[PDB]
C-alpha cells in the first residue's frame, strides 16, 4: 500500500535485459577475449562473474523489490545514515544521459545516412577526404581509413575542435537526432511501466532478430571461421595474468548494472513474492550469453575484412564505438545487400542503447516520485523538464568538438563514482544492516533463505572484488586523453569533481544526519542504523 | 482459506498391495509449496514428502509421490505393517497454512472372533454410591463390533460407555471396553447380567452373563 | 541430534491466559524459522504462528490472532506462545516445528505439548480391580483387569506389575463423559501364572496427585 506494479513478469525481465544488454556487449566483451586470450578469458570472466558479480547484481534486485521503493527512499528506509547512498547513485545516473544518449543519436544518424544503395563511407574521394585516407583500417596513425574520415570529418566534424575549449558550431542534423531519442524515451517512460514495460518488447528483442541475422551472414562470409579462431583460440598463459583477471572482473562488475539504482527501482515494482532469485540468475546469464554470442557476429565480419579485404586482424579488432561507426560498416559496405545489413545494425545500435537509457532514466524517476510526492503526482511534466535540460545542455554533445564533451563524461560521469557507490552499498547490507537481516527478507519474499554461498560473497569477495578493481584501476591511472589530444588540467579537475560529486553525497548526508539527530553518539548511531521497519 | 480435503479418510491395505493416497485444494497450489507428513499412532509427525515429490531422509523408497495445481497424490508402491499410520499433507504456498484432512492407513489381515470377558461390581465400589458392570472385548478384526447389555432379559441402552484400542501392530487387531454404569439400589435390584457382543465373525452373538449368587 | 521440548500447558479456565515454551537444540536456533502447530482432540492439525529467524515477520492464523502472541529468544534458544482470552476449541496439543524453507516444509517437531481449556475441576481417580466370576475357571488362560473412573483432567500413568509385563494388556483409551474421564485396561495372563504371582494395577494422576496400586484378589 500503494504502489504500481509490472504488467507482468516479461515486462520486468525484458526491462532488466534491456538495461543490462548495451553497445557495452559487442564492443568491449569480444574485444577482450580476444585480448585476453580467446576461450581461456572465460575462466576468470566465469569466476569473477560467479563470486562478484551476479552476487551484487542479485542484492539489488532483491534490495528493490523488497523495500518497495526508489533509490533515495530505499537507503532511506533501509539505513537511515547511509541514506546518501541513494542521493549519489541517483545522480550518477542523472550525469550519465547527458552523454549517452549521443551513441544513440549517432546510431540514429548512420540508420537516416545509410538509406542509399551506396553507402557514402566506403570511399576516400568524397569532399571531407584528405589524401591520407586508405580504403580500410590500417596500422599508422596519419592515415585513417575511408569509415574512420567518414565518422570524425562528415558524421562528427571533430577535425574542427582543437580540444574540449574549442567545441566548434552546433551540428543540427546531430541536434535532431537527439531530440528524436529522448522523445522516444518520452512517450516510453511517459505513463510509467505499463507503457515502458510495453515498449522493451521491441527494444530488448529486436537485438536479437538483427543479431541472428548478422551472425547468418557473418558465417556465411569468407574467412568467417578465421575470424572466430582469433576471437576464441585459447592461450592460458593469460589466467597467471594480473591484467586480465582484472579485465575479467572489471568488464563483468560494469556489464551488469549495479550502482545506478536502476534494478533497484525496476525491482521495486515487482510483487513482494516474486521470485527474483530465479530473475537474477536468467537475467545474468542472457546478458552474458548476448555478449558471447555478440563475438561471433563481430569477429565473423573481423575474419572476413583480414582475409578478403586484406588487412591485419589487430588493425579491425577493437573496442568502443571505433568498432560499431568503423570498422564494422566498413565490412558491410563490402557485402553485396549491404544497404540491408547497414540499416538493421544501426537500428540495433539504436534499439541497444534506447531500453538502457529507459532504465537509467527511470532510476531518477522513480527515486525522486518516492521522495517528493509532488512530482510523483505530475510525472508526465517532471520527465519532460527533466528531458529538456538533458536536450538543451546535451547540444554541447552535438557540436564539433562533441566527442572531446562526450569522452570526458565517459571516464568521470561513473568510472570510480559507482564502485565506491556499490562499495557502500555492499558494506551497508551485509554488516551495518546485516546478512541476518537480509537473508531473512529474502526467505519472506520468495520463501527461502539465500544459500550461504551469496552471503559470503555479499560480506567478503564483493568488497574485496570492488576493491580489487578500484586498486587496479587507480594503478595504472594516466591523465584524459583521446587519439593524439591530451585534455587540460582543469579539464581533468572537472570531471574528478563530476566523479566526487556523487560520492561526496555519502558521507555529507551522513553528517547532516547526524546533526540532525539529537542526543548522545553512541546513541545518535543507533537511531540511524535502526530500519524503517524496525 | 485454502482447503486441503484428502480422501479416503480411512483406508485398509494387505501387506505388499499398493495404495494411493488423494489430496485436493480448494485453491491452486504452487507443486513446489505441497508437503506430506506421516503420523503414527502416539507420536508427532514426521515430514515424509516435500515439494510433491521429494522423499525426506529416512524414508524408503516404496513411498511417491505426485501432482500439481488442485490435485496431488501420495502411493506406496508395496505397503508394509510399519506403513499403517495416518498421513497429512500440507500447503506453504499461503498464509494460513493448512493440513489437510488426513488418510489413516491400517493394516487388513484374516477375520478373528473376539474372546469376551465379563466383570462384576469391584467390593470397593459397592462401598461409594455406584456401581459398573465392564465387559472386554478382545483381539478382534474388522474394527467395527457392537456390544448389548442386558440386565436378566430386558435390554439396556442408556448409561454406556464404549472405547476401542488402536489397531495392534503386532496381530494388527482390534479390541474394545465396554462399560456399564449404576446405582448400586438400581444393581442390588436385578440378579443377573449379560454382556453379548454381534460381529462379522458369528452369524449370533457371542455372549457372556454372570449372576449376583457367586 | 536436533531435539525440541515443548514445556508449559496444562489446564486452564476459558478466559484465561497461558505461555508455552519451546527449547531448540542440536542446530542453529536463529538460522530457522518455527512454527506452532497444534492437533485437536479430533487429530486435526491446525497452523497456530509462524515467526521468523529474527522474528521480524509474523503470521497468525484468523483463529488465534490477536489472542496468542509468538515471540522468540535467539540467545537462550527458546520458542515461545503466549496465550490470552483462551476459548474451549484452543484445547489441543500444541507442536513445536521447525522450517526455515516453505518449499520444505517443517522438517523437525517436537514432543508436544498439551493444553486442555475447561471450566471443569480438576478430580483423582477411583481405581478399581476386576476380577473375574467364579467358575468354570478357564482354561487355557485368563483376563483381569482394572478401572479407573472419574477422573479429570487427562492424562493417567497405568502400569501392570510396575511395568514389568507389558504382554497381552490393553490399555484403552479414556473417554470423556460430564466432564468426567473413564479408563480401564485389560491384562490377559496363563491360569498357571494367577493367582499363582502377584496382579497389581498401577494408576498415576499427576493433576490430582494421585499415586495407587491394585492388587487383584478373586473375592
Ligand atoms: C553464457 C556463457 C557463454 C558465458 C558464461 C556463463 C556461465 C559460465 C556463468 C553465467 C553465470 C554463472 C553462475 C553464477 C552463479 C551460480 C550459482 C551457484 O550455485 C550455488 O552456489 C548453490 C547455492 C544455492 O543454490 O543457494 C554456483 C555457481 C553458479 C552456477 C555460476 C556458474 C557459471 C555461470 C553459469
Ligand atoms: C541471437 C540468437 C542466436 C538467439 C536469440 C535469443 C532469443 C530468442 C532469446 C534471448 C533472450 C530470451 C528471452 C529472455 C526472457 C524471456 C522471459 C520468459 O518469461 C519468456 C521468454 C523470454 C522472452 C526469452 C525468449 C527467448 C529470448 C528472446
Ligand atoms: O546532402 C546530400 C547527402 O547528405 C545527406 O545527409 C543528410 C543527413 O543524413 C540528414 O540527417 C540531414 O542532416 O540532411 C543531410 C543532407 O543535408 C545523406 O546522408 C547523403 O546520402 C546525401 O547524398
Ligand atoms: C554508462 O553506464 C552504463 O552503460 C551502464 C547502463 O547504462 C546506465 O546506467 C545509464 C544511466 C543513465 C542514462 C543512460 C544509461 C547500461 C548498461 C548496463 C550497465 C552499463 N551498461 C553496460
Ligand atoms: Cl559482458
Ligand atoms: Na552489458
Ligand atoms: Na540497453
Amino acid at each position: 500500500d500503494e504502489r504500481e506494479t509490472w504488467s507482468g513478469k516479461v515486462d520486468f525481465l525484458l526491462s532488466v535485459i534491456g538495461f543490462a544488454v548495451d553497445l557495452a556487449n559487442v564492443w568491449r566483451f569480444p574485444y577482450l577475449c580476444y585480448k585476453n586470450g580467446g576461450g581461456a578469458f572465460l575462466v576468470p570472466y566465469g569466476i569473477m562473474l560467479a563470486v562478484g558479480g551476479i552476487p551484487l547484481f542479485y542484492m539489488e534486485l532483491a534490495l528493490g523489490q523488497h523495500n518497495r521503493k526508489g533509490a533515495i527512499t530505499c537507503w532511506g528506509r533501509l539505513v537511515p545514515l547511509f541514506k546518501g547512498i541513494g542521493y549519489a547513485v541517483v545522480l550518477i545516473a542523472f550525469y550519465v544521459d547527458f552523454y549517452y544518449n549521443v551513441i544513440i543519436a549517432w546510431s540514429l544518424r548512420f540508420f537516416f545516412a545509410s538509406f542509399t544503395n551506396s553507402l557514402p563511407w566506403t570511399s576516400c574521394n568524397n569532399i571531407w577526404n584528405t589524401p591520407n585516407c586508405r580504403p580500410f583500417e590500417g596500422h599508422v596513425e596519419g592515415f585513417q581509413s575511408a569509415a574512420s574520415e567518414y565518422f570524425n570529418r562528415y558524421i562528427l566534424e571533430l577535425n574542427r575542435s582543437e580540444g574540449i575549449h574549442d567545441l566548434g558550431a552546433i551540428k543540427w542534423d546531430m541536434a535532431l537526432c537527439l531530440l528524436i531519442v529522448y522523445l522516444i524515451c518520452y512517450f516510453s517512460l511517459w505513463k510509467g511501466i505499463s507503457t515502458s514495460g510495453k515498449v522493451v518488447w521491441f527494444t530488448a528483442l529486436f537485438p536479437y532478430a538483427v543479431l541472428l541475422i548478422l551472425l547468418i551472414r557473418g558465417l556465411t562470409l569468407p574467412g568467417s571461421f578465421l575470424g572466430i579462431q582469433y576471437y576464441l583460440t585459447p592461450n592460458f598463459s593469460a589466467i597467471y595474468k594480473a591484467e586480465v583477471w582484472v579485465d575479467a572482473a572489471t568488464q563483468v562488475f560494469f556489464s551488469l548494472g549495479p550502482g545506478f539504482g536502476v534494478l533497484l527501482a525496476y525491482a521495486s515494482y515487482n510483487k513482494y513474492h516474486n521470485n527474483v532469485y530465479k530473475d537474477a540468475l536468467l537475467t545474468s546469464f542472457i546478458n552474458s550469453a548476448t555478449s558471447f554470442i555478440a563475438g561471433f557476429v563481430i569477429f565473423s565480419v573481423l575474419g572476413y575484412m583480414a582475409h578478403t579485404l586484406g588487412v591485419r586482424i589487430e588493425d579491425v579488432a577493437t573496442e568502443g564505438p571505433g568498432l560499431v561507426f568503423v570498422v564494422y560498416p566498413a565490412a558491410i559496405a563490402t557485402m553485396p545487400a549491404s544497404t540491408f545489413w547497414a540499416l538493421i545494425f544501426f537500428m540495433m545500435l539504436a534499439t541497444l542503447g534506447l531500453d538502457s537509457s529507459f532504465g537509467g532514466s527511470e532510476a531518477i524517476i522513480t527515486a525522486l516520485s518516492d521522495e517528493f510526492p509532488k512530482i510523483k503526482r505530475n510525472r508526465e511534466l517532471f520527465v519532460a523538464g527533466l528531458f529538456s535540460l538533458y536536450f538543451v545542455v546535451g547540444l554541447a554533445s552535438c557540436t564539433q568538438g562533441g566527442f572531446y564533451f562526450f569522452h570526458l563524461l565517459d571516464r568521470y560521469a561513473a568510472g570510480y563514482s559507482i564502485l565506491v557507490a556499490v562499495f557502500f552499498e555492499a558494506i551497508a547490507v551485509s554488516w551495518i544492516y546485516g546478512t541476518n537481516r537480509f537473508s531473512e527478507d529474502i526467505r519472506d519474499m520468495i520463501g527461502f533463505p539465500p544459500g550461504r554461498y551469496w552471503q559470503v560473497c555479499w560480506r567478503f569477495v564483493a568488497p574485496i572484488f570492488l576493491l580489487f578493481i578500484t586498486v587496479y584501476g587507480l594503478i595504472g591511472y594516466e591523465p584524459l586523453t583521446y587519439a593524439d589530444y591530451v585534455y587540460p588540467s582543469w579539464a581533468n579537475a572537472l570531471g574528478w569533481c563530476i566523479a566526487g560529486s556523487s560520492v561526496v553525497m555519502i558521507p555529507a548526508v551522513a553528517i547532516f544526519k547526524l546533526l540532525s539527530t539529537p542526543g548522545s553518539l553512541r546513541q545518535r548511531f543507533t537511531i540511524l542504523t535502526t530500519p524503517w521497519r524496525d | 482459506e485454502n482447503v486441503l480435503t484428502q480422501s479416503p479418510a480411512i483406508m485398509s491395505t494387505s501387506p505388499g498391495e499398493k495404495v494411493t493416497m488423494t489430496c485436493r485444494a480448494s485453491s491452486s497450489v504452487g507443486s513446489s509449496y505441497l508437503h506430506w507428513y506421516q503420523q503414527k499412532s502416539g507420536a508427532s509427525p514426521k515430514l515424509w514428502i516435500y515439494s510433491t515429490s521429494n522423499l525426506a531422509s529416512g524414508v524408503p523408497a516404496r513411498f511417491s509421490g505426485s501432482g500439481s495445481g488442485t490435485s496431488y497424490s501420495l502411493t506406496i508402491s508395496s505397503v508394509e505393517a510399519e506403513d499403517a499410520a495416518t498421513y497429512y499433507c500440507q500447503q506453504f504456498s499461503g498464509y494460513p497454512l493448512t493440513f489437510g484432512s488426513g488418510t489413516k492407513l491400517e493394516m487388513k489381515r484374516a477375520d478373528a472372533a473376539p474372546t469376551v470377558s465379563i466383570f462384576p461390581p469391584s467390593s470397593e465400589q459397592l462401598t461409594s454410591g455406584g456401581a459398573s458392570v465392564v465387559c472386554f472385548l478382545n483381539n478382534f478384526y474388522p474394527k467395527d463390533i457392537n456390544v448389548k447389555w442386558k440386565i436378566d432379559g430386558s435390554e439396556r441402552q442408556n448409561g454406556v460407555l464404549n472405547s476401542w484400542t488402536d489397531q495392534d501392530s503386532k496381530d494388527s487387531t482390534y479390541s474394545m471396553s465396554s462399560t456399564l454404569t449404576l446405582t448400586k439400589d438400581e444393581y442390588e435390584r436385578h440378579n443377573s447380567y449379560t454382556c453379548e457382543a454381534t460381529h462379522k465373525t458369528s452369524t449370533s452373538p457371542i455372549v457372556k452373563s454372570f449372576n449376583r449368587n457367586e | 541430534e536436533v531435539q525440541l521440548v515443548e514445556s508449559g500447558g496444562g489446564l486452564v479456565k476459558p478466559g484465561g491466559s497461558l505461555k508455552l515454551s519451546c527449547a531448540a537444540s542440536g542446530f542453529t536456533f536463529s538460522s530457522y524459522a518455527m512454527s506452532w502447530v497444534r492437533q485437536s482432540p479430533e487429530k486435526r492439525l491446525e497452523w497456530v504462528a509462524e515467526i521468523s529467524s529474527g522474528g521480524r515477520y509474523i503470521y497468525y492464523s484468523d483463529t488465534v490472532t490477536g489472542r496468542f502472541t509468538i515471540s522468540r529468544d535467539n540467545a537462550r534458544n527458546i520458542l515461545h506462545l503466549e496465550m490470552s482470552s483462551l476459548r474451549s476449541e484452543d484445547t489441543a496439543m500444541y507442536y513445536c516445528a521447525r522450517g526455515e524453507v516453505r518449499q520444505r516444509g517443517f522438517d523437525y517437531w517436537g514432543q508436544g505439548t498439551t493444553l486442555t481449556v475447561s471450566s471443569a475441576k480438576t478430580t483423582a481417580p477411583s481405581v478399581y480391580p476386576l476380577a473375574p466370576v467364579c467358575g468354570d475357571t478357564t482354561g487355557s488362560s485368563v483376563t483381569l483387569g482394572c478401572l479407573v473412573k472419574g477422573y479429570f483432567p487427562e492424562p493417567v500413568t497405568l502400569t501392570w506389575n510396575s511395568g514389568s509385563l507389558s504382554s497381552g494388556v490393553h490399555t484403552f483409551p479414556a473417554v470423556l463423559q460430564s466432564d468426567l474421564y473413564t479408563l480401564s485396561s485389560s491384562v490377559t495372563v496363563t491360569s498357571s501364572t494367577w493367582p499363582s504371582q502377584s496382579i497389581t494395577c498401577n494408576v498415576a494422576h499427576p493433576a490430582s496427585s494421585t499415586k495407587v496400586d491394585k492388587k487383584i484378589e478373586p473375592r
